[PDB]
RNA sequence: ACCUGCCGCUACCAUCCGUUGGAUAAUGGCUGAACGCCUCUAAGUCAGAAUCCAUUCUAGAAAC
RNA sequence: CGCUCAUAGCGACGCUGCUUUUUGAUCCUUCGAUGUCGGCUCUUCUUAUCAUUGUGAAGCAGAAUUCACAAAGUGUUGGAUUGUUCACCCACUAACAAGGAACGUGAGCUGGGUUUAGACCGUCGUGAGACAGGUUAGUUUUACCCUACUGUUGUCAAUUGUU
RNA sequence: CCUAACUACUAUACAGCGAAACCACUGCAAGGGGAACGGGCCUUGCAAAAACAGCGGGGAAAGAAGACCCUGUUGAGCUUG
RNA sequence: AUUAGCAGUUUCGGGGGCGUAAUGCUCUCAGCUGAUUCUCAAACUCUGAACAUUUUUGGUAAGCAGAACUGGCGAUGUGGGUUGAACCAAAUAUUGGGAUAAGACGUCUAACAUUCACUAAUAGAUACCACAAAAGGUGUUAGUUCAUUAAGACAGCAGGACGGUGGCCAUGGAAGUCGGUAUCCGCUAAGGAGUGUGUAACAACUCACCUGCCAAAUGGACUAGCCCUGAAAAUGGAUGACGCUAGCAGUGGAUGGUCGAUGCCCAAUCGUUAAAAGAAGUGAUAAUACUUUUAAC
């Protein structure tokens, strides 16, 4: 047969096709914006944590668009964004099949992130106690030399670099004795600068404000709401028998036909609809939220004009169950991937 | 079946220095210099003294022969041009809807503004080395001078292409910028 | 035959049928005419003859032939006129084509459409020609050669396959070359016949003869 | 049974989000022969598709 | 013919192909049983491109239309009636182009036709009965095997370091 | 239209308890030729233990020596001038 | 079966022109006759031929159906054609070596060099065989014929391109060129009562036509190799694959050379057959229902 309809537009997209349980529990992307910026001011990525949604009335910004100064409501995804603690500098060098781990360098002041990935690990256990056997930086004076050696070499030898950062989730509402590690590739200026200043920053702690300005779009990442295995119906948006007289199923009819005389990838089937990656882009960012030292609350109201009160963005009752903002946060444009209490990640556009 | 190819000789005036490093020309005259690449077809190319370059290749075909003829011709033009600069003048045609032609003198960029109703800004960056200037002939004409004939002409053509109406009749408008006075030189 | 596509018959095969007391049910030939231009033209004025030949051995349909003749009969007029073309074609269609009809079927069959009683009924009259065998032939004046070759050329399109055009070396519709034609006039052996030449020749089919020179002279 | 009904799932029965570079085809030109002129072509080159391939996104190899 | 003007657009009589989306012809395959027709579902592919992207012709002034290249990247509708593809109307749309996949798609459905028995008519038959005639009612079984797909563990049932 | 949610129950995991039909051998594909639609032949694409739960494209799946149709000097039930 | 005109007829057929009209002549057209012309007539023939290949009937055809002769396949395989019942070589006891057949020889895959061309194509790559045609190409190669050329060519650029004359007509404008018909002569180096563009039609410009210069080849109509266009369809795909290209490993040749079957040669071993022999290496045995020799398979 012709078909004979036309439409059948591929229910779904083959650009998310493997649609399996994603690799990283956190938001993760294997891609970055390229080099045309200043230096450490442009860190590129950041890591936040979701904590629900509210709505915000503002005015439009478009002429000829139901007034450029008329009010419209919109939702927003508010997201507790604790400041991060960079700790490794890591040097990639560009080679005949992409980039590789030449060699990292790590800060001497801290090595508790290492430890944090340990209590939750091992099974025979020779080196839980506190030690190592995938090679990590200890020592005051002798290791210093090694660090120095590393630093120069990476700086000289090719290609760009990133910083092993991580979150401070202990101080977050949700308790976790492991924290989330991340790369924030550094763009702009020159390699010498880039390599150098990472070392300086180890002790220092970056802020979401450090990365983004209040009117900047986002390359948002996360891991989608883990619904679990479910059949071809709302996994691909198919159809059914609405007047209903069928002894088969909710599940679809032909799966390929006697056509290539086997069944194809390109057929919607019973699998799972949750932890997947993806990336949504161009999110306006409406307001960077301030830190709260357990005294003031005007800081999480925003303005006092038009706001016309003093309150946290947190609701009347607040969050006793869910992720409660006590920290820096972010008002985006509405909707981000991932459930209400998830480890997102952010990139600039 | 396979026939020998005659050499094609060209006299060079004493204004210029044709050097030829490994079958690849550079011709330095008053207006400046033009290089160019050859040995496409494996041809030989020699200097006798310094008033005679000659191209040849002593076996081959019609195909090869043609190529020999071409290369020589190309170099002759270059020789002419780098000593006496080439001039391709393009006149434009509209005064029913009047036309607005503009010129960035610094970067050597023509910018055509309003023709056939358009409100757009059509900016065409000229090719390497060549230039243009606005000239009062009859409240008309952009004059494009340059020493690489190949390049200047190409640039002009590009401009011509860009200044026409790509939807609906080709004779409702005859309008746009087109070439007028070409193969023109100067010694003033 | 205009019903069929003529791919069906453009290969000379099957021993050749005819009109007769045996094949009665034939249609009438498409061309029943072999007369293009001035037939009442003398042999001593149109000294050129051009010929068209089938390059390929094949059948040659009556309809096709007919079509061809009006590439040499519209084109008779635009170039020269009636006082140049004298054509006898030089092929006819004696041969017939049969058609075992199964057109009956347009939805189902009666089974008589099948190969029982297969033998087809007469439908399509056609010619058979080798490669030499000549198919058009214009006897003409020798100021008309390119304005008659293009008639032939035109005709060639309307024949299947490859078709060669030519000019002979004779006065056309004669055995005798242009070299041996002047002999006839000179030696007093030219005998006119309004179209043909008989050509006077001494011989003996009698008892004691002398009128064999004095007959036509 | 009925009304109301958070949390939770879910609706064009709601809300948000869907990029930029090269390479070309056709085709339109350039310089320019073979073919003293000529010609987009032969040598050569320019512009140029919802096209191609990258960037993006998914997955992540008995690959590091 | 297209005023005029063979090829803008068509194109006679005539001639050559391709196609397998028509139907025949054939009877190789299957009667140790490939479940026959349509509709729904769903993908895939083809291009002989209806729309759109970019181009070039036009009897292309504009408008709209027509013709053609590249190109199958994205679209390709809602309904009455019909068992029905086919058919024919109403309505939208940029457009509602033709096709293929065992006349795609029955352990995916439905059974509206076609397919048995019961039965009504009409024509035919002395009659039992017949009908590519009409009418009506008529049980659609099985995946707990291998593969293929979807997701889900786990592994070089160690490649000769753990983690 | 356009699907949604919810509960029961089965399924799904365990614990006991345990089954058949089927089964030449066997299970990756494209193309080729070949009882003309190959899993095996040929040439290419390739290839990675053991498995789970779904799904129904393939095994010209299974159930039935098709009774549709023809044949056999095979029958029967009925009809008639 | 059937085409053409010609002649000789016309008290025989018909209608015209010539005295009114005919057949009285002369015409186109009827009939008859005579000589010539077209295609010759499976069931005509004076004459008369030596599954595959060849012949051949039906059939548009069919991997359809039906015959003939030979060959195979089928009741024999092997090598070769990628693969394959039938095509090629060539037939199989079991082996050894040697040399071949068809087919190959860049690599897969045993097997090579040398030489001349041709093709530049998303190609082109061994019968059967996995299709391609009519018709096009100022693609390149190779030819063939006629024309032109130092009396100066060809292309190029430059000059000239007239008088009668506004040719007669239509018009009262169409003055070469909306357009009909004649289409001549002068003079010249040459110039159509004109090839278009243009214009009210002209004017103006250009073309045929000629000459200035430059300076050696030019022009054309065809044939025919390879290539291209023609040349569109359904999972992802086929010289078998890779791949190849400016000698190629493609095509068409040339001169050698090599690989290679269960074929052939030679040797061996076993059986079969035919012939012969007997103390069977059974030279003290005493075997013939058995063993041996020779030859062929």
């Amino acid at each position: 047969m012709s078909h004979r309809k036309f439409e059948a537009p591929r229910h779904g997209n083959l650009g998310f096709r493997p649609r399996k349980r994603a690799a990283r529990h956190q938001g993760k992307v294997k891609s970055f914006p390229k080099d045309d910026r200043t230096q450490k001011v442009h860190l590129t990525a950041f890591m936040g944590y979701k904590a629900g949604m509210t709505h915000v009335v503002r005015d439009l910004e478009k002429p000829g668009s139901k007034m450029h100064k008329k009010e419209i409501v919109e939702a927003v995804t508010i997201i507790e964004c604790p400041p991060m603690y960079i700790v490794g500098l890591v040097g990639y060098v560009e080679t005949a099949q992409g980039l590789k781990t030449y060699k990292t360098v790590w800060a001497q002041h801290l090595s508790d992130n290492f430890r944090r990935r340990l209590y939750k690990n091992w099974y025979k256990s020779k080196s839980k106690k506190a030690f190592t056997k995938y090679v990590k930086q200890y020592e005051t004076e002798e290791g210093k030399k090694s660090i120095e050696a590393s630093l120069q070499a990476i700086k000289k030898r090719c290609s760009v670099v990133r910083v092993i950062a991580h979150t401070q989730v202990h101080k977050l509402k949700l308790t976790q004795k492991k924290a989330h590690v991340l790369e924030i590739q550094v763009n702009g200026g020159s390699i010498v600068e880039k390599v150098n200043f990472a070392v300086a920053n180890f002790e220092k702690t970056v802020n979401v404000t450090g990365v983004f300005a209040e009117n900047e779009l986002i390359d948002v990442i996360g891991v989608t709401k883990g619904k679990g295995f479910n059949g071809v119906i709302k996994r691909w948006g198919v159809r059914k028998l609405p007047r209903k007289t069928h002894k088969g199923l909710r599940k679809v009819a032909c799966i390929g036909a006697w056509h290539p005389s086997r069944v194809s990838t390109t057929v919607p089937r019973a699998g799972q609809l949750g932890y997947h990656h993806r990336v949504e882009r161009n999110k306006k960012i409406y307001r960077i939220g301030q830190a709260q030292p357990e005294d003031g609350k005007q800081i999480s109201t925003g303005k006092t004009e038009f706001d016309l009160t003093e309150k946290t963005i947190n609701p009347m009752g607040g969050f006793a169950h869910y992720g409660m903002v006590k920290h820096e946060f972010l008002m985006l444009k509405g909707c981000v991937a991932g459930p209400r209490k998830r480890a997102l990640t952010l990139r600039k556009s | 079946m396979k026939v020998i190819n005659s050499s094609r000789k060209v006299q060079i005036p004493e204004n210029v220095t044709v050097d030829v490093k490994g079958r690849s020309v550079k011709v330095t005259g008053p207006r400046g210099t033009l290089s160019k690449s050859f040995d496409h077809a494996s041809v030989d190319i020699n200097l006798v003294g310094k008033k005679e370059l000659t191209v040849d290749l002593w076996f081959g075909n019609r195909k090869q022969i043609a190529c020999i003829k071409t290369i020589t011709s190309i170099i002759e033009n270059m020789i002419t041009g780098v000593t006496k600069g080439y001039e391709y003048k393009m006149r434009f045609v509209y005064a029913h809807f009047p036309i607005n032609v503009a010129v960035t003198d610094g970067g050597r960029v023509v910018e055509i503004r309003n023709f056939f109703g358009e409100k757009i800004v059509r900016r065409i960056e000229l090719l390497d080395g060549i230039t243009c200037y606005r000239n009062e002939k009859a409240k008309d004409e952009i004059v494009l001078t340059g020493n690489s004939l190949e390049l200047l002409s190409q640039s002009c053509a590009t401009i011509q292409l860009r200044s026409a109406i790509k939807y609906k009749d080709v004779r409702k408008f005859l309008d746009g910028i087109y070439v007028s006075e070409r193969n023109v030189l100067e010694s003033n | 035959m205009g019903r069929r596509p003529a791919r069906c018959y453009r290969y000379c095969k099957n021993k050749p049928y005819i009109k007769s007391r045996y094949c009665r049910g034939v249609p009438d030939a498409k061309i029943r005419i072999f007369d293009l231009g001035r037939k009442k033209a003398s042999t001593d004025e149109f000294p050129l003859c051009v010929h068209l030949i089938s390059l390929e051995k094949e059948q040659l349909s009556s309809e096709a032939i007919e079509a061809g003749r009006i590439s040499c009969n519209k084109y008779i007029s635009k170039t020269g006129g009636k006082d140049s073309f004298h054509m006898r074609v030089r092929v006819h269609p004696w041969h017939v084509l049969r058609i075992n009809k199964m057109l009956s079927c347009a939805g189902a069959d009666r089974l008589q459409t099948g190969m029982r009683g297969a033998f087809g009924k007469p439908m399509g009259t056609v010619a058979r020609v080798n490669i030499g065998q000549i198919i058009f032939s214009i006897r003409t004046r020798d100021n008309m050669l390119a304005n008659v070759v293009e008639a032939l050329r035109r005709s060639s399109y309307k024949f299947p396959g490859r078709q060669k055009i030519v000019v002979s070396k004779k006065w056309g519709f004669t055995a005798y070359n242009r070299e041996a034609y002047q002999k006839l006039k000179a030696d007093g052996r030219l005998m006119n016949d309004g179209a043909n030449v008989k050509v006077i020749t001494n011989h003996g089919t009698l008892a004691q003869y002398a009128k064999d020179i004095a007959a036509a002279n």
